[PDB]
């Protein structure tokens, strides 16, 4: 409804408009008669200058340029999930159906989501109700294991005076609230700008441990519902089987994956792959819960460096009516190059590395969207983000300002190690450079959930892996047959827990997913048959008489992760045979 | 109010047809849709000022949107009521508390202290801790920085620091103004758990700036404090701490601003005026001659690849008065708090110990112990190279001292006040460690009086 | 012993001699590029606006 | 000739073992039909011999229908160009290629037009008349010089070690115009030749190349010196 | 800015008693010399030129606090009366000009503190007399120049640093010597420069 | 600034006889080639060029004294008429054009030597003659296009040049090659360029050194390091490269009937293993070396200084000929090859070293022997089997 | 003004003229000072462009003539900034010059007189 522009100059990627004086800062814009993707950087009078975020081949001055009146946003309401957008949230899918082709057209404009589709609105709320941002008005069944919740819109104040279930596309009023303006009509769908972070209630401590069922990450480096982790993503070292296992055994409602900028081929891979996931749960495909971005290289710059933040929009717009999200970004290295690039083409004086001196704060911004919440509302519900990051530096080396200014605000770090994954030792996460700064905190919630020292056992288990890396050097130096029979035992101790425990098998039926009681269990039988072991060897049996009269009941240890979720007493009764077989080999 | 903005680029925006507009002046940005920015002039220049807006540019219609100038740069709102209150980064209240009600306002870049009104740092504040109260002492007006890294545990010593110190045989005079710089949500609510808990918010000033504020606020929060402690302790008459953290945080700020500004970088890409600009706060610090009160500071830094030299320790440890040095040999011994004391240094911790302040014995232990520490030290590293058999029966002794002093006296644990009386009688329980006749910088009348 | 002693020689040399002055040499180098590449592009900006 | 961007849930994903009939390539760092894996060569290093032998070798095992090569040359010298031509002409891969050649004297913007041309006809052969298609551009680096003679032009100010801020997206561009299209019976394959500025894998061109294409083959002086060909 | 005008400089050849062994053996200044005192941080800077302000054989000490700490000129102005002379019963305080532009003052100052107090040595020294002109520290002068020179919108040289630096150096240090001073008299005087530099 | 038309462009590849070893062998230029010399100040870039003016066998030379020494072209003047063909009686300067702007002359005609210098080449090209010509320097050039380019304040590239630097240069070397000129006759003639290129610090990464390695074939850089032990031609022989070498070598196979290809290939692997060999002595010692790493260092050791190390003021040593170069590199590699086979057979190398002294002060000798007394080189092949095997027993 | 007077002495006056001139690096520095305060694009280490050129105008001027008596030897000296040989200064006088002798710290330090 504003003054269209009127090019006057095309340099390259740089346009300049004149008779722009209605548009804004920021706005994005349609370039030419084309219409190609830009957005407005700077304003001299009416005189805008626009970065064009694809080929200007063919435009010059008289052609228009329109506004379109917003900073980047995302529509949300029903039909967003189980869908592929791009960083700019262009509908991937509705792109083939049609336009009828294999190509992302210049100049074509398809809405994000379907403005036609028919769903069944159920009203849960009565009228003469006082609502605000945040309240839920009523809900609609989207896919076959996610509600769609319909909430009052941030701006929105007042009286509910019409509301009734029935079938409308998400362009139907659907309700009817008497605000100080007057009535006003409310839909569906709400917009948002992917840069500003959807408002709460109350920001909280992230101190609930996540459920992965990944024995490494959940007993010794433990994200929270609300945390942050950063992972390096090497080449063969089983980074996206990880990343699976993540997204379809991690106890949150919804996820939400974004491609930041990857490899034709790679990104193909992940639109393969993905739907291909199955929900534990349901059986279903993990697409009836997931929302998926995916940007090729040669996606436009904008969508690039807009990827993450339109990721993030989308679950804070979940998170809004109290569900758990997963946002899994890889790579953020990619996302930054986006960044890098947007610096040098503003003509900025440039940070480390060719980096903004912004780009700090932009990661800043992002990781501190994420969190455990009291949303907005008079429920005061409680939802979370929790985010895991891949990052993927040329080298690997940590010491690169992307992954350094990540570490800096994220408090988890799992070190994937393709050295690891060349010795078959499956995740590859590297148990001494990997960290969790909610390792004291989440071992003080499991021991209150557990009413076990859990805590205790987790530390004495990263002691003995600590150890271990000293008594290999040892080992390597001197030769085996020259330790104690305390650091023989200690050596077959670390074995344990990094063969028996750490390494598990994401492709088998059973060790797929370990239950936080089976966990234990498993921990609990390892350290204890170390324990009844060094208490042998002080009573004044030997090594070697306690490993050859073990082979039975360590079996039973090596095979502890295949036991099933309903026959946990077939771990836990390790601990008797432990004790009494040992006991014998003390006597004998 | 003006309705003649003519450019916008970037952050920055230039208004004209201006006039009796003032370098530094702030002003206040009301936009098309009613939303309120405010920013700061830059530049003036005939009938255009060049100003940065705080919030950023993105979203504003030049042609109605207006600016208002101020008339006044930034300045703190300052009451007494502000002890047991939390603000953020531009002192608006961030803990739901009442209503604040400022005596007067003040220009947040304060005014410099006459150099010959300056009053030398005199007396002794009692941190709680013995590798700084004995070795390092804090004296008031002192500006005594810590020198940190990554992982190391900065932050349980700012917050132990920040409640257990105090000034003995003086009551009801001591408070401590704390700014947060630039750091995450979760950090800060540590700092703000820790306070409430253990009663400290009750005689400090908290000043909290996070990660994701604007770096334009981030730079304005150590002002902030500082206004507030100034007021505190000149107009007031108190004893007000000074704590800040993260110091490198603010200079990252300072860099992205100077940057966004094109200026010329200066060495490893920080302002070339860094220097100046740290020295604006920590000059701050200090005594007045013919006033009651005083400012002692706390500057908390990581140091970037635990490099020294890196600008930011390095021009900070030009301004300072000495250095509280954190490292990760010490830490992952499991020492705390991990200061290493043969780097450390306090340069005016001479006006804070002995008879009347301390005790008469503290200057000859210090030297002692420090002497043992370094020789013990030597001798420690001398059997890791050449073997246990390299050493002397002397020098074995010593390296056991060396043992005992950071795993006894060093060592102390985050939440363990020690009384300058019990760190002093510690010390001679290590010394009696060494024969008598090794103790050649105390004199006979102080082994005489004290040696165990 | 005479052995022993040739090998720790060449031991130190690497430790307290060849390497430190290795890790501080890439450490300058690396800075002194970096300054370089910031006054050039430092100039650059200069040589546009002209 | 600048082509329009592939639909990335348009593509399908590479499933045929090309043989190069180079051991160190198609056992160690095996070339897929529809992937982009190039090289990244030196000054006085061969990859013009390894240009010349991988499209005259490439096949893939059965299918009777061949490759189609089409071979850009940008802003390589005569004596270069002619041992390209040449080859092409004496073993009777001309038959099989299109070849698109310009030369170190030509003007800038006819060396920036190059790779685009290669690649439209590229794509008209394969997403269109269904061929498979083998791409081998070199040098890469000659095309980001010319680029950066532009750009000074047009008074820009260069981005990271003197490049324009965009090179990554005009890099993108170009090697993403490549790979199987889902329902289409013809693909593209590129192999993108570069050298790498006094041998830096850092350096823009190389760096911003890998972040885009699957991987890459490296050619050293090392093993050239000890008379390794190729020196894989 | 204008060196005050002499007859002739001379050779700075009287070696100047510190009192310092270091200095005095092995790096020894002469009268009308001039030396660089460039360190790190917290390697006793100060502390070294305090003991060449009370000790030195000269007649008058200029002491210019340019760019530093507010400390070490009350530490001054505090410790300088109280170092008595044992023959002649006077102060160090009453043969020295105090100059002071700390840090936090304005940084064009500093740049006018040197030549304020240098100036004022050349005063002196016309007299007849032996001065010692202590500049604490000269790099905060080269950054008050180079903020200047942003703000002129100049050519950085090394550093940021403009172009003419070094000849401003130069040209300070040359206003130091032995002179034989304008007066029928042709009396000789003397300034001797100790500068403290604080390099990165 | 126009290259004079021609009829075909051809493929170059008849090496260049200059006489100098390093280059004939390992680094060679064929008659139509280009080749750059880039070196630090002071590495004899001077010699280099004026050893292959007057020793090459082309038919012209034109040469550029493009922003250098005058007195290093008063040379030329003085020295080039008293150098005598023995074959025709005529001296040097009979058939050299030398085109002079020194570094105080007119900046801006820095260029036109450049430009006159390679049309004159270019029209004696036409007449069917071989001509060479040397450009010293071509960073001079490039200097004054970057001092005009700042003066019309244009938006520079790397280190104030121009961004068009790449593509003047690409039009000069260009020019350069073999041709069939125009003409009913077809006559055939090649241009051969050699400049010379002045990287500030020795540094190779600027933009003209860079820009040069682009489009020419041959890249001899010269190393300050060799300069300074007195090492000449100092050029670097792990840095350097000639993409002439597989084509040369097959063209000395043909004519000597030898394996020539192989020996140089060799001769080069054994300098790369010795490079090899050094970065783990400077960093540990020569003290736990193997008798046959110590004798990979000892015929590395002959390569350099008894093969690569060539004396342009000696009457013998200034030129040798394919042949001579032939015997003096067989005998290299036999010496290490008949001491490697002895190692084999349980000999110290201790033992090899002391008994052959005197063999292999003949080795390090044979780049005096005279060209009409090449048997007293060939001959050494049969001392070296003889005393080693003597050495065995 | 130093050369104008030695080929003045010695060309047209029939003298041997031998010119010793310190410090150079100070005129170079001149040059850049000059450079800077005209906004010249800049070069290495803000030195202009032309340095090499301009210093060719001074050394270039010293040897022999045909048919005359005199000749100018030139001595110029110069300091290597932070001792370093590639350094613009000594570089490109190294390139114009013909040969160069250089005096080391170590040298000196070993009593070495002169240190060459
Ligand atoms: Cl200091």
């Amino acid at each position: 409804g504003m003054q269209i522009g009127k090019i006057i100059k095309v340099s390259g990627p740089l346009v300049m408009a004149e008779n722009m004086s209605e548009a804004s800062i920021q706005d994005m814009c349609l370039v030419g008669d084309l219409g190609v993707i830009g957005e407005i950087i700077e304003m001299r009078q009416d005189v805008a200058s626009i970065q064009v975020y694809e080929e200007t081949s063919g435009i010059g001055p008289g052609e228009p340029v329109r506004s379109t009146g917003e900073a980047l946003s995302v529509e949300l309401g029903p039909g967003i999930i189980s869908q592929m957008f791009d960083g700019i949230q262009r509908p991937l899918d509705t792109f083939m159906e049609v336009t009828q082709s294999n190509f992302l057209g210049r100049g074509v404009q398809l809405p994000a989501l379907d403005h036609e589709k028919q769903w069944w609105f159920e009203a849960t709320i009565e009228e003469g109700t006082e609502v605000s941002a945040g309240d839920i008005i009523g809900y609609v069944d989207e896919t076959k294991i996610i509600q769609h919740k319909i909430m009052v819109p941030n701006g929105i104040k007042g009286t509910v005076q019409k509301i009734e279930s029935g079938s409308f596309t998400i362009d139907d009023p659907i309700c009817v609230i008497e605000t100080e303006q007057g009535l006003k009509e409310l839909t569906m769908m709400q917009k948002w700008p992917v840069r500003r972070g959807r408002p709460i209630k109350q920001k909280l401590n992230p101190d609930v441990p996540m459920i992965t069922g990944q024995r490494v990450i959940d007993t010794f480096f433990p994200v929270t519902k609300g945390g942050a982790a950063a992972v390096p993503g090497p080449f063969g070292a089983g980074k996206t089987v990880v990343q699976h296992q993540i997204a379809k055994w991690s106890d949150v409602d919804l996820v939400v994956y974004v491609g930041c900028g990857e490899r034709g081929n790679e990104m193909t891979d992940v639109v393969n792959e993905f739907p291909e996931l199955i929900d534990p749960n349901t059986g279903e495909s993990l697409m009836e819960r997931t929302v998926l971005i995916a940007n090729t290289s040669n996606m436009p710059v904008a969508a690039r460096e807009a990827s993450i933040y339109t990721g993030i929009t989308i679950a804070e717009y979940f998170r809004d009516m109290g569900y758990d999200v997963a946002i899994m970004a890889d790579s953020t290295s990619r996302w930054a190059e986006a960044l890098r690039e947007m610096s040098g083409r503003l003509e900025e004086m440039p940070g480390d590395e060719g980096y903004p001196a912004y780009l700090g704060s932009r990661l800043a911004e992002y990781y501190e969207r994420s969190g455990r919440v009291i949303a907005l509302g008079s429920d005061q519900r409680e939802g979370s983000i929790t985010a895991i990051s891949a990052v993927s530096p040329s080298g690997g080396d940590i010491s690169e300002p992307v992954t350094q200014n990540t570490l800096r605000v994220v408090k988890v770090f799992w070190g994937l190690d393709s050295s690891l994954a060349q010795k078959r030792h499956f995740p590859s996460i590297n148990w001494i450079q990997s960290y969790s700064l909610y390792s004291t905190e989440v071992g003080r919630y499991m021991d209150q959930i557990l009413q076990q020292d859990w805590s205790d056992m987790v530390t004495e288990g990263m002691r003995i892996l600590q150890e271990e890396e000293q008594l290999n050097e040892i080992v390597r130096l001197v030769g085996i047959d020259s330790l104690s029979d305390n650091d023989r035992l200690t050596l077959e101790v670390a074995k344990s827990i990094r063969e028996d425990y750490l390494q598990q098998n994401a492709f088998d039926d059973v060790d797929t997913f370990t239950s936080r009681e089976k966990q234990f269990n498993m921990l609990k039988v390892i350290l204890t048959f170390g324990k009844e072991a060094r208490k042998a060897l002080s009573l004044g049996a030997y090594f070697n008489e306690i490993m050859e009269g073990t082979v039975a009941v360590r079996e039973r240890i090596s095979r502890s992760k295949y036991i099933p979720e309903e026959e946990l007493a077939k771990i836990s009764s390790i601990n008797e045979e432990i004790k009494e077989t040992i006991q014998l080999i003390v006597s004998e | 109010e003006y309705r003649t903005i003519k450019e916008v680029v970037g952050p920055l925006m230039a208004v004209e047809k201006v006039s009796g507009v003032k370098y530094e002046e702030l002003i206040e940005v009301r936009m098309q849709n009613g939303e309120i920015r405010r920013g700061q002039v830059l530049e003036v220049q005939e009938d255009k000022a060049m100003v940065q807006i705080f919030e950023g540019t993105s979203g504003i219609n030049l042609k109605n949107s207006s600016v208002r100038f101020l008339g006044h740069p930034l300045q703190l709102g300052v009451s007494e009521d502000m002890i047991g209150r939390v603000f953020d980064g531009l002192g608006r209240p961030k803990d739901n508390g009442p209503e604040i009600l400022p005596e007067k306002y003040l220009d947040i870049n304060g005014e410099v202290i006459n150099p010959i009104a300056r009053d030398y740092p005199d007396e002794f504040i009692q941190t709680g801790i013995s590798a700084i109260d004995h070795l390092n002492t804090l004296v008031r007006g002192q500006k005594l920085p810590v020198f940190s890294g990554s992982g190391l545990p900065h932050k349980e010593l700012a917050a132990q620091i920040a409640r257990q110190a105090t000034v003995l045989d003086s009551s009801d005079d001591f408070a401590v103004v704390f700014a947060a710089i630039g750091i995450t949500f979760e950090e800060a609510e540590f700092f703000m758990e820790d306070f409430r808990q253990t009663g400290a918010i009750d005689r400090s000033v908290m000043f909290m700036n996070l990660a994701n504020d604007p770096a334009i606020e981030r730079i304005a929060t150590p002002r902030m404090a500082l206004t507030a402690a100034e007021y505190l302790a000149y107009e007031k008459g108190m004893h007000v701490l000074v704590i800040m953290t993260d110091m490198t945080n603010y200079a990252e700020a300072l860099r992205e601003i100077s940057a966004a500004r094109r200026e010329v970088p200066g060495r490893r890409g920080y302002p070339g005026y860094l220097y100046t600009n740290l020295a604006t706060l920590f000059e701050r610090a200090g005594r007045i001659r013919g006033l009651k009160g005083s400012v002692t500071q706390i500057p908390i830094l990581t140091m970037p690849e635990d490099d020294k030299t890196h600008p930011i320790p390095d021009l900070t440890g030009y301004i300072t008065e000495g250095q509280i040095i954190l490292t990760r040999e010490l830490y992952k011994s499991g020492i705390q708090p991990p200061i290493d004391v043969l780097p450390s240094l306090s340069r005016l911790k001479d006006k804070g110990t002995g008879a009347g302040k301390t005790r008469e014995d503290h200057a000859a232990t210090m030297n002692q112990l420090f002497a043992a520490y370094a020789q013990g030290k030597q001798a420690k590293e001398l059997a890791v190279v050449l073997g246990e058999s390299a050493l002397s029966d002397i020098d074995k002794i010593y390296a056991k001292f060396a043992e005992r002093f950071e795993n006894e006296y060093v060592n102390q644990g985050f939440y363990t006040n020690r009384t300058i009386t019990e760190t002093l009688d510690l010390g001679w329980e290590l010394l009696a460690m060494l024969p008598r006749t090794e103790l050649k910088r105390i004199k006979d009348d102080l082994l005489d009086k004290y040696l165990p | 012993a005479e052995e022993i002693e040739k090998t720790r020689r060449r031991v130190n040399a690497l430790e307290y001699m060849t390497i430190p002055q290795l890790e501080e040499t890439i450490y300058y180098i690396k800075m002194k590029l970096e300054e370089n590449e910031r006054a050039e592009v430092t100039r650059l900006i200069k040589v546009k606006n002209m």
